[PDB]
């Protein structure tokens, strides 16, 4: 019960998804630089 | 009648005939489209039925010069075959008949 | 207003962002699209640098023209042409010429991780960050539709998959079966 009033931070993960979202997309990007150089 | 007959439906089997013979020929030219067709029966297509159809900014792939009237080509899509395409003095002709 | 203008028989195919060329993040990106293509379409396809600005039709109108003649021949035999051009980064760039090119869009989504990849190429490319982040976002305020293919995925084999489908579509539709 006092768990159920730390959940009321929905717009806190919403931040938080994102943000594994920019890094999933800038390590993607960076071997994207990475296997043209050595190219 | 079949007086008449005789020529008119013997241009349609010489339209037929090189329109068969474009299909393994080499593309001459492509155009982008800037003015969409569809034919309509007054348009007098060579043969009835095989004017290919198009929008403006649609490519085509042009084939051999059929007449002064008529291209053969394709539209550039998948599926889409060879037929007969207006040239430009046709397209001209086609809107001022209809002004008329 | 005539009612057809001549194109090249294959649309050749040109790579605008994620940003500005010239700089790493952008010319090394668009790299490594290339070289796929190279092998992907190996035996029906030609990549050719154009370092003339062919969107004058600085370069002579002379040498504008010449490459527009040969990108219209190498397209001549219906194989796949693809153009390294220097100069194009905006699709409106060639919009007034008869290239008619395919112009696809490698874009970056996130406008924080395109300033995190210049800054990973060192303070010699963070320097121009500004004119970078600039373009990029003149990119994105574009309609969709100014351009034939967005490439907005984030593995190079994903973006690569995406072109690849695409070019193999317009191979079929430029190659109808006898």
């Amino acid at each position: 019960t006092k768990e159920r009033e730390k959940a009321k931070s929905r717009g806190t993960f919403q931040k938080l998804r994102e943000k594994q979202q920019l890094e999933e997309d800038l390590r993607g990007y960076m071997s994207w630089i990475t296997q043209g150089e050595v190219m | 009648q079949g007086p008449h007959m005789a020529l008119r439906k013997e241009a349609e089997r010489q339209a037929l005939a090189q329109l068969e013979k474009a299909k393994t020929k080499p593309v001459a030219f492509a155009v982008r489209t800037n003015v969409g067709y569809n034919p309509s029966p007054g348009d007098e297509v060579p043969v009835e039925g095989v004017a290919i159809t198009f929008e403006p900014k649609d490519f085509l792939h042009i084939k051999e010069k059929y007449n002064n009237d008529w291209w053969i080509g394709r539209l550039v899509k998948e599926g889409c075959e060879v037929g007969f395409i207006p040239s430009p003095v046709k397209l001209d002709s086609l809107r001022l008949l209809q002004e008329q | 207003v005539p009612p057809y203008d001549v194109v090249p028989s294959m649309r050749p195919i040109i790579l605008v962002g994620p940003s500005l060329k010239g700089y790493e993040v952008t010319d090394m990106m668009q790299k490594a699209l290339f070289d796929f293509l190279k092998h992907l379409f190996d035996g029906r396809i030609s990549i050719t640098r154009v370092t003339a600005d062919i969107s004058l039709a600085r370069s002579s109108l002379a040498e504008v023209q010449s490459e527009i003649e040969r990108i219209f021949e190498l397209a001549r035999t219906l194989q796949l042409v693809a153009l390294d051009a220097d100069t194009i980064n905006h699709p409106a760039q060639l919009s007034k010429t008869s290239l008619a090119p395919i112009i696809v869009y490698i874009k970056i989504t996130s406008p924080k991780v395109l300033q995190r990849l210049i800054k990973s190429r060192g303070k010699s490319q963070s320097k121009h960050l500004n004119v970078q982040i600039a373009a990029s976002e003149k990119l994105a305020q574009c309609p969709p539709e100014m351009f034939d293919i967005i490439l907005d995925e984030n593995q190079l084999e994903d973006a690569c998959e995406h072109l690849a489908e695409y070019l193999e579509a317009y191979w079929k539709a430029t190659h109808p079966p006898s």
